[PDB]
């Protein structure tokens, strides 16, 4: 009946709600700047992952009170309620819209070239022209020394990029004792070399010896199909309870 | 006959075992020394030996003191030189110098010193636990009279 | 019948509480979030506390936000069992934050009252072979050159005290962590005697447990005295309350 | 007769011949298959560059003593032939194991036992006391050839040495603007998330509009 109809529109405003905690905690989760990877993303103005996420907070509390204003509403059977309800719900609709589309649109870019461009402009520079220049040539040098000298990898593709293309690094350091960054070696727990002929050499184990693509793309491509795929199943969601809160209140006897 | 000087400035020479000594004046250079070393307690002296280096004026870092070591830790040794330059010599008189002893890790007795911010907070909070329990008990009492 | 006057208190006084609810809702998830990474530096020494403190309050200011929205409806729609179910929510939600800001504080002085309850892990896990001791190596060589520190007293703390860094370390080679060296931009030390000896400058001389007190200082008073400052509205308001109920 | 030196064997030298240097196999038993070991003996390394007129190097003067020549006087090869490295004479039995040069104890006298390197010494133009043979960075894309040489150091005459290397390049360089930072390529996600998402809030005014249609009727 009737009844039951109102039964379907309060559980779908229940997920509703839901979502906008589990939303507004996913969200969370990667505003956290995690392991940072803002230096990586602030090189290029590649914020939109971050930014969505932003959106996806306050629109993650904005479409809990919705939900609750919902079944208010429903529950007092206010023409006005719902008319204001409504209005409210395609505003927040709009702003996660616009953070799904925003992260969807922005990692197709996430690519061994991007990363190998960055490397290749911004590590080891000591001559950027510029003030947010430097700002952004530190903190590139440094994500690249935590990944090299913790997490075991090397160059993009891996310790062929620093000898294929030219770079920063290499315009300072001469290869007859630099043929790629120091961090690229395995050091003992002296925090120096097992043997250092053998990593100018390349004899295979005496140096990290993967590329890091995985360990960048990973977060980011998690990311990227986390918010946008659960704001798109929210606007589904809200899409059809919308229809029928509308047919209700059109419904309405004055 | 000189004085030995003492590094104190750049560093920090006390340790647990090895400790630094100045190297002899510039009047000696290219010179025959024999540091000697002797703990306190005990008759035992011990000789190491070496040419006067080159005097690099203030030019920083080498062994530009002097390392000596065995200094078996919370020992009290006396340190001193005698030196050689054609049959002419030179020689100090002893100083003293003391090295750490060792710490256990699991000798650390907890240092537990509270703040009044812990004390304050709990004080502060069981007293309000109190009053409102007991406001809540009271409340509900009243309210059951009507 | 109740005054308007007292209406006005509790509407007032409820949203004071929703908003620091809130507020502290956002603060306790912050403190989760381990901004300097201290969760690996307490689990070692267990019975923890200071992000329990969070994990409990989360839930408490999610809890004062939605009983404090419906004690403002229930002001005004003025309701004996709607003000009922005002003090029958609250009470408790006050009971779990009370054990938010007790355990919260608790551990902190349990632990930096002074450093050597930290320094205890430092001496017995760094560079150390079992599980823990690279775990929370990690932490501490990320600390170290994040920050240019090389112990709670720099340079000494492994000399001060006995640590399994001798049993691998013969200190006549390095009598501290060689990370304690400042490193080039190609992470090559500056010069070797000028850190085997040990010149004051290229050491990295600061003491690291700064940033250790003031990270768990920080989290700390951020739960027990927002709390606090919740739960003392939380009286007077709830005192007004039982006289609403009382009255109606 | 083919007695030709190498580049060092590509199985465990990844990178080996960088921007300016090259890794060489030694010459392992090379002077030594009719039983030339007899005494004391040494090699050298002379390195070579590709012109016209470079078929005049003579690695030895005519009376059979090698030639005194350096990277300074032959304009880094051009003009000759240069002494570029020296080693002794190893005697064939001692065969390095490329395997086990995993034990770091050893690993420094098996590479030193097995090959020489070319390029390694970016100081030794500039000291005017260092009066040794100096292994200069070498010059970007230069294809090399190189050759050794035995030398009889009881009497002190070219005993009889290697035919030049097949060229030898030198890593070189793309300059790092042209790595082409757009993908081309389009995910998937992308296109189903802007085209639906696109989509539905027209659907949803729509639906708005006729929901105002229906109350105003009714
Ligand atoms: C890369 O290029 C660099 C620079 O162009 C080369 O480095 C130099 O190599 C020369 C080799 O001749 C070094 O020469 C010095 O010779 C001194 C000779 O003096 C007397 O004393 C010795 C005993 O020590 C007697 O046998 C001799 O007959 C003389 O009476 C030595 O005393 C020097 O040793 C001291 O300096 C070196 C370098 O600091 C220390 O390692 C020693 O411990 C000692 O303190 C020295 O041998 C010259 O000093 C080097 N200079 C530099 C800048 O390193 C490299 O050889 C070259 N490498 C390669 C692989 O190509
Ligand atoms: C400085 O010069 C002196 C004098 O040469 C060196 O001292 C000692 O000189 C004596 C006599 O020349 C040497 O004596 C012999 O020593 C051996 C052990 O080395 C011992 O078995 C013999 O019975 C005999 O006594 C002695 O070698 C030498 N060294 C010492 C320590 O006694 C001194 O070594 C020179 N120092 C430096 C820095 O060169
Ligand atoms: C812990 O380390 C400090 C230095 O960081 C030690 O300080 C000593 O202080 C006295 C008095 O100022 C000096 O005479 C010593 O020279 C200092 N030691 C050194 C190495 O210079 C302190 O003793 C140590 N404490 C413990 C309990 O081990
Ligand atoms: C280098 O070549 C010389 C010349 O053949 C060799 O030395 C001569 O050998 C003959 C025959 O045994 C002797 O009659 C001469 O007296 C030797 N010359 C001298 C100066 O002693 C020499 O054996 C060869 N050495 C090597 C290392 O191959
Ligand atoms: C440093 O980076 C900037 C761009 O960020 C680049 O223009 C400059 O050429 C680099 N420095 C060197 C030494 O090439
Ligand atoms: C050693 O130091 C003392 C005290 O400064 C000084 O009086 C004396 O002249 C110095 N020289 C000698 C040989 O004692």
């Amino acid at each position: 009946t009737v009844r039951c109809f109102q039964s379907l529109l309060v559980f779908g405003n229940v997920i509703i709600g839901m979502c906008g905690i589990a939303l507004t905690a996913e969200c969370i989760f990667f505003v956290s700047d995690q392991y940072s990877l803002y230096p990586l993303l602030e090189a290029t103005d590649n914020d939109d992952i971050y930014g969505a996420a932003w959106i996806g907070i306050f629109v993650g509390i904005c479409l809990f009170c919705l939900s609750v204003l919902g079944i208010v509403g429903i529950m007092k059977s206010n023409r006005k309620i719902l008319l204001v309800y409504f209005i409210l719900m395609f505003i927040v609709y709009g702003f996660e819209v616009a953070s799904c589309i925003t992260a969807a649109t922005q990692r197709d870019f996430f690519t061994p070239n991007l990363f190998l461009k960055q490397m290749l402009e911004r590590y080891q520079n000591n001559s950027p022209p510029s003030n947010d220049d430097k700002w952004k040539n530190n903190g590139v040098t440094k994500t690249w020394d935590r990944l090299m000298l913790q997490d075991y990898c090397c160059g993009v593709n891996g310790p062929s990029d620093w000898q294929k293309y030219t770079s920063a690094f290499r315009t300072e350091n001469n290869d007859a004792d630099y043929p790629w960054p120091r961090q690229c070696c395995v050091m003992n727990k002296l925090k120096e070399p097992l043997n250092l002929e053998a990593c100018k050499l390349g004899v295979p184990g005496y140096y990290h010896n993967q590329g890091c693509y995985e360990l960048i793309s990973g977060p980011m491509n998690r990311h990227a199909w986390g918010v946008a795929w659960f704001g798109f199943a929210i606007l589904c969601w809200t899409f059809w309870v919308l229809l029928g809160t509308m047919f209700y209140w059109s419904r309405i006897e004055y | 006959d000189f004085n030995i000087s003492s590094l104190s400035g750049p560093l920090s020479p006390a340790l647990t075992e090895s400790l630094l000594v100045a190297l002899p004046p510039c009047h000696l250079t290219g010179g025959n020394a024999t540091l000697m070393v002797r703990r306190a307690n005990d008759s035992k002296v011990v000789k190491s030996s070496f040419m006067v280096p080159p005097c690099r004026g203030r030019r920083e870092l080498v062994s530009s003191a002097y390392q000596v070591t065995n200094l078996v830790p919370g020992t009290k040794y006396y340190i001193s030189y005698l030196v050689t330059k054609g049959a002419s010599t030179e020689s100090s008189r002893e100083i003293p110098m003391s090295t750490l002893p060792r710490r256990k890790a699991e000798a650390i007795g907890l240092g537990m010193a509270p703040t009044g911010g812990m004390v304050v907070i709990q004080v502060l909070l069981s007293v309000a636990m109190f009053l409102l329990v007991v406001g809540f008990i009271t409340a509900l009492a009243l309210g059951a009279r009507k | 019948k109740g005054s308007p006057v007292v209406v006005g208190l509790l509407v007032v006084g409820n949203i004071i509480i929703l908003l620091s609810g809130l507020a502290l809702f956002a603060e306790t998830i912050w403190v989760t979030a381990d901004q300097y990474r201290v969760y690996p530096l307490m689990g070692v020494s267990g019975k923890d506390d200071v992000f329990a403190g969070a994990w409990i309050a989360i839930f408490c200011g999610f809890s004062f936000f939605v009983v404090a929205s419906f004690g403002v409806g229930a002001a005004l729609c003025r309701r004996r069992s709607m003000i009922l179910t005002y003090l029958v929510l609250m009470l408790i939600v006050y009971i779990f934050e009370c054990a938010s800001c007790i355990t919260s504080y608790t551990h902190r002085d349990y632990m930096v009252s002074n450093p050597s309850l930290i320094t205890k892990q430092m001496l017995t896990f760094y560079s150390a072979d079992s599980d823990q001791g690279r775990e929370l190596t990690r932490l501490w060589d990320r600390v170290m050159i994040e920050q240019e520190c090389c112990g709670t007293s720099g340079p000494m703390d492994w000399v001060n005290f006995t640590s399994a860094f001798r049993a691998s370390t013969p200190e006549v080679v390095f009598p501290w962590p060689p990370l304690c060296c400042r490193r080039t931009g190609n992470f090559i030390p500056v010069n070797e005697e000028g850190c085997r000896l040990g010149h004051l400058d290229y050491l990295f001389t600061k003491g690291c447990f700064e940033h250790i007190g003031h990270a768990i200082d920080s989290y700390t008073w951020g739960i027990s005295w927002f709390g606090f400052a919740i739960l003392m509205w939380t009286l007077p308001v709830m005192l007004i309350a039982m006289y609403f109920y009382t009255t109606l | 007769v083919n007695l030709q030196p190498q580049l060092a064997s590509v199985t465990f030298a990844t990178n080996n011949p960088t921007l300016t240097t090259v890794a060489l196999e030694k010459p392992l038993c090379m002077f030594d298959s009719s039983a030339a070991l007899h005494g004391t003996y040494e090699v050298y390394l002379y390195v070579l560059v590709d012109s016209a007129s470079s078929r005049n190097a003579s690695v030895q003067d005519s009376t059979k003593t090698p030639l005194s020549s350096t990277p300074q006087e032959t304009e880094g090869g051009r003009t000759g032939p240069y002494k570029a490295a020296a080693f002794d004479l190893a005697p064939c039995s001692d065969l390095p194991s490329l395997d086990a040069v995993r034990d770091v104890s050893q690993a420094s006298e098996i590479l030193n036992a097995y090959l020489v390197r070319v390029g390694i010494n970016g100081t030794c133009l500039s000291d005017p006391n260092f009066r040794g043979l100096c292994n200069p960075p070498l010059s970007a894309a230069t294809e090399y050839r190189f050759k050794y040489v035995l030398v009889n150091i009881s009497t002190g005459l070219v005993q009889d040495q290697t035919l030049w290397s097949d060229p030898v390049c030198t890593n070189q360089l793309t300059p790092y603007s042209a790595i082409d930072t757009w993908p081309g390529r389009r995910s998937g996600g992308m296109i189903v998330i802007t085209s639906i998402l696109g989509s539905l809030p027209f659907f949803l005014l729509v639906g708005f509009a006729g929901a105002i249609v229906l109350s105003l009727m009714d």
